[PDB]
């Protein structure tokens, strides 16, 4: 399953990742 | 060539963007072919990227670290310069890429600028460009002075909280719980909030990563 580490490997995919955290609500 | 140590560019060949890193080791392989020069291979590790840790990268992918910006005023068509862009969202910051300038423009709202941006793939034409004021000329091999004084440049994912600082606990960026940043290996990823959590600070904790599909947390009914 996902891990943060193979997150911040992909630059884009950790890019994508806190804009999905920061506009949720 | 560069030295060990310098502060230099390295280009992710997926994506054609540029990124901060530092030279760790040199390796001088010889030449497949008569009257071609030594192939020079750079040990790199990235300043944000550490997690990739250190990369084997050809001279090509390697430049002297940007550190003269070019200003408005200044920049003219037909131009190749280093400058900002997002190809997910154009209006917001992105990744450093190389680009030649196609199109430049003052209008009584606010001055355009566009670009052809070179990505992993090949070029994208007379892209909108919105960070204006930060545009790089690129260090010209031969030219210039080693680096050993960084010149940072503001990139595309950075945390607002914590503002990526390692020495920063922070429950956005890392573990929800903890906030710590160390073992991420050990650090599941909710596939529905997308929230990290270290596996011990789980309650109860697990004692390694679990072998299924989606994992979701205890909030997201997990
Ligand atoms: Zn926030
Ligand atoms: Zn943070
Ligand atoms: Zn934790
Ligand atoms: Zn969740």
């Amino acid at each position: 399953v996902r891990t943060l580490l193979s997150v911040l490997k992909d630059p884009i995919a950790k890019m994508r990742r806190l804009v999905r955290i920061e506009q949720r609500q | 060539l560069y030295k060990v140590n310098e502060y230099v560019d390295a280009r992710d060949t997926n994506m054609g963007a540029w990124f901060e890193a530092q030279v760790v080791r040199v390796t001088r392989k010889a030449p497949s072919r008569p009257a071609l020069e030594e192939d020079v291979i750079y040990h790199v590790k990235y300043d944000d990227y550490p997690e990739n840790g250190v990369v084997q990268m050809n001279s090509r992918d390697v430049r002297a670290r940007a550190r003269t910006i070019i200003k408005w005023q200044d920049l003219e068509v037909g131009q190749v310069v280093m400058l900002n862009y997002n190809p997910d969202n154009p209006k917001e910051r992105g990744f450093w890429y190389d680009a030649e300038i196609s199109r430049k423009r003052e209008t009584r709202t606010a001055r355009e600028l566009y670009a052809n941006v070179v990505l992993g793939d090949d070029s994208l034409n007379d892209c909108r460009i919105i960070f204006v004021d930060e545009v790089f000329k690129i260090e010209r091999p031969g030219e210039g002075s080693p680096m050993v004084n960084p010149m940072r440049r503001k990139s595309g994912p950075s945390c607002k909280h914590c503002k990526d600082d390692v020495n920063r606990l922070c429950r956005v960026c890392a573990c929800h719980l903890c906030g710590g940043r160390q073992d991420p290996d050990k650090q599941l990823m909710c596939d529905e909030c997308d929230m990290a959590f270290h596996i011990y600070c789980l309650d109860p904790p697990l004692s390694s990563v679990p072998s299924e599909d989606e994992w979701y947390c205890p909030e997201c009914r997990n």
